């Protein structure tokens, strides 16, 4: 087979500027390689084909170049909403391969995040678990640290944390961490914080909640 | 104007035999290369298997001798008989019509498949109640099995929501949280309210939220 | 001017890993089939497979589909037939022939490497003579040999007064006996009156263990 | 009255795999031994037939096929094969007998920037049966529209050129096949070797 | 799978008398683009890798002399040697290259038919260097007879012996078209002091009643 290798593996960049995304082969595939478009929560959309030639609807600001081995995918006048994962595939040789992507985000300016935490539902407590949920909301960069006190002690190993991508048109980021324990593990506790470290935060924040 | 629409994906056994679908609009599909490929989640792109225009077929070594690729002309759709199927070939299955066996310059919006010996389990939802000029609240949605669960915030349109990626649990369940900024002056005033949609469960929860 | 020169004699042991090999020479070899073909000891020919260097086309009979693997290597125009662990229903030998095609008979054959598979060890032949009497006289022609036994590996070589006598001599072929160890008698045909005249001696040499025994055999 | 083996394999060109010259020889005396006992082949495989043992065999007719593929699809040129030049280009009857010949034509057939001259046919509803050519260039319709002749959305050119460059790896240098197929009907035998 | 069955397994024709061997498949091996035979005859002498006679059941490899000859179409095939030479000793194959897997028959056995000649018997009481070993071995030779088969039956002390016996017999000897084989007696030494007489008994076509050598141990 011929292995694939896209350089960088991400990359950020600014609306207006211009970025550089790489693929390199195992071997020689003359000019037969092609690249994609994936947009979160939807299909490839093709780019160019044959290293050089737009497909159709593709905008004038995508270009390729490059042939034999080493290939670049030139994207300029970056909009808002021009940044997504865009993968290489050669097809020269079979078995047909792709690179493992390269993933493009838009930089905007630093936002501090709002910190919300929620206590467990009365409801699920009946059902014998308890959940502590700590929100981060519309921050950049996507860089932040979550800890979990409880009664001023560190927890850990008991908390997961999910990530959206990048807002529509704000282009920020959102955190949730989730804090689950059992409901007899819950009330041998009283007071539950969440301290959120983060570029826009001059200082640590911390949200908490005391038990009723 | 052509559409690529598949069907079929869902949870399947190791071992057991699952068949996708793929309708096409726009183009001939028997005078076409036809090819699927496969993402696994978080992994890269990788070439399944194609369909020529004459009628031949290829595949990848990894799915060969399980995977069977086919077309019906009568109905204008692509098929991908999935025999003997493992753990590794869980992967969300695209179907892409391919120019000349070279490059795929139309997509299927994409059908998740999933191979597991863990059983189908419904859906909780448990309210993020706000509390002490804006505001924010959620619903909870944990302990459901297979992926994936569709979240809409009073009956199908609000805007400014964050819907976040559900995360696998210990327990091999997953879970999520879908948020919404509102303002504080109206908590009474609008009854705010979500909807849970989980298919492969047939649950569909509506929880609403109140301090 | 295509001729086939295959790997040297094996000997091992159940469950090791065998691997012979089977190097060609000339002009018009790219177009020439290799095949392999298994003679059991004391049997008929089977046909195991066949593979064409240029491209590495295997085709293997059913009878030993799975059971051997045949490969090549163009570079070195050296055809290989290997197995992971051999058995002791293994030991045969291993002709490779070639054909100019698929669907052709086989016209270049190399000179067969034998293989042993048991689990056995290298032992020394053990030489005890043959004497004459009167009851291997018949008149005017008396008969002697020597018994050579419970050697292995195979192959053992006699001579009689370091091969300068050869009429009349008869080296049996070896027999593999219960003990995994091989046994052998070589007899020759003399003159009666050349007995007490004349001193024969039978000369057993067993290379693959150092043992040389020359033995004296005189009537007793 | 020997026979014309150097007109099909001497050839300064080469014919593109999708109008593959065919060269009917009869007539003659075969002397194959000019053929088996050259260096100069990297692929001469054969079937059914024993090419040192024809020459005390006499046919009725031999054809010479010629053209030029790549290194990656020279194993499609065999019986029972599929893909884009056996399906659509150039099929071998899977009782086929006589021998497929090719050798590495990098030096000749490949130009700086590109030879861009071979091709092969990319598209086509069916594949070809065995020992049939096409030479169609009608636009490929690939949609329910008829194309009239122009090329366009869901309408392609179905011939497609070759990259043929000397910087690029062994499978994609072109290579010159030479195909040997014997025909032995039961008209009077015409092609005997010494 | 094809299979290619020989008759007769072992055949014996005089010196240059006529030996005909039969192939027969169980299909056709002809093919009809080149109306030939796919059918091949291997001559293979003992100790000797297989050499090809015949391919496409009727021509001759080079080299081969014109008393080979094949015949036979379809299903049917012979091979005929016009003068057998003393050189023609061999077991021939018939062997078919029309479909994958090859499949050989099982071969037939050429001999030089000579005139009957019966077995020169002779017997070895084993040797005081072995018995010092704890092992006894009686060797009885069966010297120069024709044709191959033989009987040798062990006696001690009148008692019939069962596996304890080997035997042996020599390949058809270039000059007098003879055969050689040798029986060994194998008993341990406190099993051999325990008697007095072995007998080794002889049957062959040659002999006009069971020949019989004896001794008695001391
Ligand atoms: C296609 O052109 C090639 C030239 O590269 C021809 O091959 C040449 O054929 C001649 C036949 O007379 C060979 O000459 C003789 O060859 C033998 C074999 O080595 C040698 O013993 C003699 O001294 C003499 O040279 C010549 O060597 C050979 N060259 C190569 C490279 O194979 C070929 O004849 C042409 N094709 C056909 C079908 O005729």
């Amino acid at each position: 087979e011929i292995v694939l290798t896209q350089s960088p593996g991400t990359l950020s960049l600014s609306p207006g500027e211009r970025a550089t995304l790489s693929c390199r082969a195992s071997q020689s595939v003359s000019s037969y390689l092609a690249w994609y478009q994936q947009k979160p929560g939807q299909a490839p959309r093709l780019l160019i084909y044959g290293a050089s030639s737009r497909a159709t609807g593709i905008p004038d600001r995508f270009s390729g170049s490059g042939s034999g081995t080493d290939f670049t995918l030139t994207i300029s006048r970056l909009e808002p909403e021009d940044f997504a994962v865009y993968y290489c595939q050669q097809y020269g040789s079979s078995p047909r391969t792709f690179g493992q992507g390269t993933k493009l985000e838009i930089k905007r300016t630093v936002a501090a995040p709002s910190v919300f935490i929620f206590p467990p539902s009365d409801e699920q407590l009946k059902s014998g678990t308890a959940s502590v949920v700590c929100l981060l909301n519309n921050f950049y960069p996507r860089e932040a640290k979550v800890q979990w006190k409880v009664d001023n002690a560190l927890q850990s190993g008991n908390s997961q944390e999910s990530v959206t991508e990048q807002d529509s048109k704000d282009s920020t980021y959102s955190l949730s961490s989730t804090l689950t324990l059992s409901k007899a593990d819950y009330e041998k506790h009283k007071v539950y914080a969440c301290e959120v470290t983060h570029q826009g935060l001059s200082s640590p924040v911390t949200k908490s909640f005391n038990r009723g | 104007q052509v559409q690529l629409v598949e069907s079929g994906g869902g949870l399947i056994q190791p071992g057991g035999s699952l068949r996708l679908s793929c309708a096409a609009s726009g183009f001939t599909v028997s005078s076409n290369y036809m090819s699927w490929v496969r993402q696994a989640p978080g992994k890269g792109l990788e070439w399944v298997s194609v369909i020529y225009s004459g009628g031949s077929t290829f595949y990848a070594d990894s799915v060969k001798g399980r995977f069977t690729i086919s077309r019906d002309n009568s109905k204008s759709t692509l098929y991908l008989q999935m025999n003997s199927l493992r753990v590794e070939d869980t992967a969300v299955y695209y179907c892409a019509r391919d120019f000349g066996d070279f490059y795929f310059d139309y997509w299927g919006q994409g059908t998740l498949v999933t191979v597991s010996s863990a059983s189908t389990k419904g859906p909780s939802v448990f309210p993020l109640a706000p509390s002490s000029g804006t505001a924010a609240l959620g619903c909870l949605v944990k302990d459901y099995f297979p992926e994936p669960v569709t979240v809409s915030w009073n009956s199908g349109a609000t805007s400014g929501v964050h819907t976040f990626p559900a995360v696998l649990q210990s327990s091999g369940l997953y879970s999520l949280s879908s948020v919404v900024t509102v303002p504080s002056s109206s908590l009474g005033t609008q009854t705010y309210i979500c909807n849970v949609n989980h298919k492969p469960s047939n649950t569909k929860v509506d929880k609403k939220v109140e301090p | 001017e295509v001729q086939l020169v295959q790997s040297g004699t094996e000997v091992k042991k159940p469950g090791e890993s065998l691997k012979i090999s089977c190097k060609g020479s000339g002009k018009s070899l790219i177009m020439y089939w290799i095949g392999w073909v298994r003679q059991m000891p004391g049997k008929g020919l089977e046909w195991m497979g066949i593979i064409y260097p240029g491209d590495s086309d295997t085709r293997y009979s059913p009878s030993f589909q799975g059971q051997v693997t045949i490969s090549a290597d163009k570079s070195i125009n050296t055809a290989y037939l290997q197995w992971s662990s051999l058995k002791a229903s293994d030991t045969a030998m291993y002709y490779c022939a070639g054909g100019s095609g698929i669907f052709t008979p086989m016209d270049v054959w190399g000179q067969g490497t034998a293989v042993a598979v048991s689990s056995a060890s290298t032992k020394g032949p053990s030489v005890f003579p043959l004497a004459p009497s009167s009851k291997s006289t018949s008149g005017g022609t008396a008969a002697l040999g020597c018994l050579v036994k419970d050697y292995f590996p195979e192959p053992v070589t006699v001579s009689w007064n370091s091969g300068a006598l050869t009429s009349g001599v008869h080296t049996f072929p070896a027999v593999l006996q219960s003990s995994g160890l091989y046994s052998l008698s070589s007899v020759v045909t003399v003159p009666s009156s050349s007995l007490g005249t004349q001193t024969y001696i039978c000369n057993v040499n067993h290379k693959p263990s150092n043992t040389k025994v020359d033995k004296k055999v005189e009537p007793k | 009255n020997l026979c014309p083996f150097g007109e099909v394999f001497n050839a300064t060109r080469f014919a593109s795999v999708y109008a593959w010259n065919r060269k009917r020889i009869s007539n003659c005396v075969a002397d194959y031994s000019v053929l088996y006992n050259s260096a100069s082949f990297s692929t001469f495989k054969c079937y059914g037939v024993s090419p040192t043992k024809l020459n005390d065999l006499c046919f009725t007719n031999v054809y010479a096929d010629s053209f030029v593929i790549r290194g990656d699809e020279v194993r499609q040129i065999a019986p029972g094969q599929t893909g884009k030049i056996a399906d659509y280009n150039y099929k071998l009857p899977d009782d086929f007998t006589g021998c497929v010949i090719a050798w590495n034509s990098n030096n000749l057939d490949s130009k700086v920037g590109g030879n861009y001259n071979y091709l092969y046919r990319l598209f086509r509803k069916s594949n070809l049966k065995p020992f049939e050519r096409d030479i169609s260039t009608e636009i490929y319709q690939a949609g329910s529209t008829p194309c009239n002749g122009v090329e366009g959305f869901n309408c392609y050119f179905p011939l497609q050129s070759y990259g043929f460059q000397p910087t690029n790896g062994v499978g994609y240098q072109p290579y010159r096949v030479v195909v040997l197929s014997f025909e032995l009907l039961h008209a009077p035998a015409t092609v005997c070797g010494p």
